């Protein structure tokens, strides 16, 4: 059976300003099937209030999803994702980099 | 419009 | 512009973990308009962008009535499948399913697709002729057959270049201000020392839509098409785009590199060069 | 909230198997049962199922309307809140209905078709499955002597066809079912392309019936009630070997296509 890993982006909605309110996003794309465990992670602990898009899915069948929550950046606040798939034997963490 | 889906 | 219209539909089937399970979501372009779930309480086609909230209640009762039927539809083709690859009553399995058409400028037909997907795979597809299928695997070559005797690509051929098209026209006009206004991609660029020897330079492109964009690195004007490294078009998460594009140049010569975007909302393709 | 669910049916005979899985935080963890007489007091004196509760040999107590609970240790309550409610209901207890298809079991695409259900014995509860999620219930009404019920199933899809069987309970035990009926198979015409009748040497006897389309199984009927696989022919026509014939589909047996024309 096919079963692709999810890519995992973690990143900003706007530019990342300090202090400034703004959203997280981790986009993880190119997964199947399409059960997949999606977290926001603050200093490792899991964030509330996280939205998620609708299942869809791209001319190769495989599925995308985004996840997405406001936050405000702080430089001592490090923000990442978590994402767990039947590919995953061990929760992918992916840090969101700012100075990227 | 949404299609018209028929059985397999 | 050419203009697009397209419907996805996963049903996925989870023994001892729930019931199946049919999301349903439909796009104009790149932005979302409609979703259905099987498991949200509502049970009816929900509006999921502005521009479409403004149709009346005959639209959402026509379009939960058919979404519906393609819910239960889709549900028992599962089961149907499970025989059609004499599959175990205890797996979990993947129905996708990809309708849709395409119009230009001119506001005609230009493609059409009715496609299906069993976990992952292809199954059976409808040919750009409109007339014929196209089937993946033999078990396709069973609802290829079906749908031949009952005459279903001529039905699909008629709502493709009917009410398909006439649908999406009338999308893009009430949504004129939304679908059909390009929004230019700002961009910077980004340098950090990959070692003495090299540094990586990234050239970022923020809240543009439609998602359509080209990145590409120039040394010295010749194309680094694989010395570049690419990541898939993201979404901001209100209704923008952003995208970038890393090469690794020797430290020194990072003025002999440059980055070219192009974009349909940039009148004119943008040049850019990184300097300290 | 976690997942009920009975393998391999809610509806099984007595001494038959089944199995209540809870599924709760992403596994089959420990839970505890209930059943709707006593909402918020675990069965079995509190038992705690390790592994999934097999109900083999399932006897008359074993039925009922059952609700698990997971184990949540970090949370105010030891465990995790209602999941989905889960009929059990077991069949072998009176005897057996009678299920008749009104007007035919050959229900044309679209159309409806009463399924009655119907017994001497005045059954109060009627149910009708087909052959598997949650059944049909109606009232038995009594006249002339004996309880019937009229269940409509309709209009006609490809979903909707299959094997019916119809039961009855009493009514003081409506968890406990009578004997399944006879199996009822009601089949759906349509919308495939009729086929052509063919009886060679003629009418005054070996079934024919030609289509180009690829059926891979010729049924055949005449106006009373009384298989027959095909093979292509030089001109890639599949022929087989008041009468009336339809085409039908492999692994597809209750969906047929539309009636021929009928032939003296
Ligand atoms: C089973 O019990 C639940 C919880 O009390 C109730 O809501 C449900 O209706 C019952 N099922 C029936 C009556 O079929
Ligand atoms: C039930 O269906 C039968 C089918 O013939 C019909 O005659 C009858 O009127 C219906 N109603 C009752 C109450 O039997």
């Amino acid at each position: 059976m096919i079963q692709r890993t999810p890519k995992i982006q973690v990143y900003s909605r706007h530019p990342a300003e300090n202090g400034k309110s703004n959203f997280l996003n981790c986009y993880v794309s190119g997964f199947h099937p399409s059960d997949i465990e999606v977290d926001l992670l603050k200093n490792g602990e899991r964030i509330e209030k996280v939205e998620h898009s609708d299942l869809s899915f791209s001319k190769d069948w495989s599925f995308y999803l985004l996840y997405y929550t406001e936050f405000t950046p702080t430089e001592k606040d490090e923000y990442a994702c978590r994402v767990n798939h039947v590919t995953l034997s061990q929760p992918k963490i992916v840090k969101w980099d700012r100075d990227m | 419009r949404y299609p018209l889906t028929f059985g397999w | 512009g050419s203009h697009s219209m397209r419907y996805f539909s996963t049903s996925v089937s989870r023994p001892g973990r729930g019931e199946p399970r049919f999301i349903a979501v439909g796009y104009v372009d790149d932005t979302q308009f409609v979703r259905f779930d099987s498991d949200a309480a509502s049970q009816r086609m929900e509006p999921r962008a502005p521009w479409i909230e403004q149709e009346g209640p005959e639209y959402w009762d026509e379009e939960t009535g058919k979404v519906k039927a393609h819910s239960q539809t889709d549900r028992e083709n599962l089961r149907i499948a499970l025989r059609y690859y004499n599959q175990s009553e205890a797996g979990s399995h993947t129905l996708q399913m990809m309708f849709g058409c395409d119009v230009g400028s001119d506001g005609r037909f230009l493609r059409g697709y009715h496609q299906y997907a069993y976990d992952g795979k292809d199954y059976i597809a409808l040919k750009e002729d409109l007339r014929s299928w196209t089937a993946a695997d033999m078990a396709a070559q069973i609802t290829k057959r079906k749908w031949e005797a009952a005459h279903v690509a001529e039905q699909q051929r008629a709502y493709l270049e009917g009410t398909c098209v006439d649908g999406l026209r009338r999308y893009l006009e009430n949504g004129k201000e939304t679908l059909q206004r390009t929004d230019p991609p700002k961009t910077h660029m980004t340098h950090h020392p990959i070692s003495d020897h090299e540094a990586t330079l990234r050239c970022w492109a923020l809240g543009f839509y439609p998602a359509e964009i080209t990145l590409t690195w120039q040394r010295d004007g010749e194309d680094q098409t694989q010395d570049t490294e690419l990541v898939e078009t993201r979404p901001a998460g209100d209704g923008t785009f952003q995208k970038w594009a890393a090469v690794v140049v020797p430290s020194g010569e990072e003025q002999r590199y440059t980055c070219h975007v192009q974009h349909e909302g940039l009148p004119k393709p943008l040049t850019l060069r990184w300097e300290p | 909230k976690p997942f009920l669910s009975a393998w391999p049916s809610a509806v099984v005979p007595q001494g038959g198997h089944v199995t209540l899985r809870c599924h709760y935080r992403h596994r089959f963890n420990n839970f505890m049962l209930y059943k709707e007489d006593r909402i918020h007091i675990p069965i079995f004196h509190g038992r705690i199922f390790q592994e999934s509760f097999n109900m083999s040999p399932v006897t008359t107590a074993h039925a009922g309307n059952y609700t698990c609970r997971g184990s949540h240790p970090h949370s105010p309550t030891g465990w995790s809140a209602a999941s989905n409610p889960v009929v059990i209901m077991v069949t072998g207890n009176h005897r057996k209905p009678s299920l008749l298809a009104h007007p035919g079991p050959l229900v044309k695409s679209g159309e409806r078709v009463i399924l009655q259900c119907w017994s001497d014995i005045m059954f109060e509860h009627f149910f009708l499955h087909k052959e598997s999620k949650d059944p049909s219930r109606l009232v038995g009404q009594i006249h002339d002597g004996v309880s019937k019920a009229n269940f409509s199933i309709g209009p006609m899809m490809f979903a909707l066809a299959g094997t019916y069987r119809c039961y009855g309970s009493v009514t003081h035990t409506p968890y406990q079912l009578s004997a399944p009926s006879d199996p009822l198979d009601i089949v759906v015409t349509g919308p495939y392309e009729k086929p052509s009748l063919s009886a060679q040497p003629g009418p005054k006897v070996t079934l024919s019936c030609s289509s180009r389309s690829s059926y891979d199984m010729y049924h055949l009927s005449r106006e009373g009630g009384a298989r027959l696989p095909a093979v292509r022919k030089v001109n890639r026509t599949f022929q087989a070997d008041t009468y009336r014939c339809f085409g039908s589909f492999r692994h597809s047996p209750y969906e047929w296509s539309d009636p021929s024309d009928p032939l003296l």
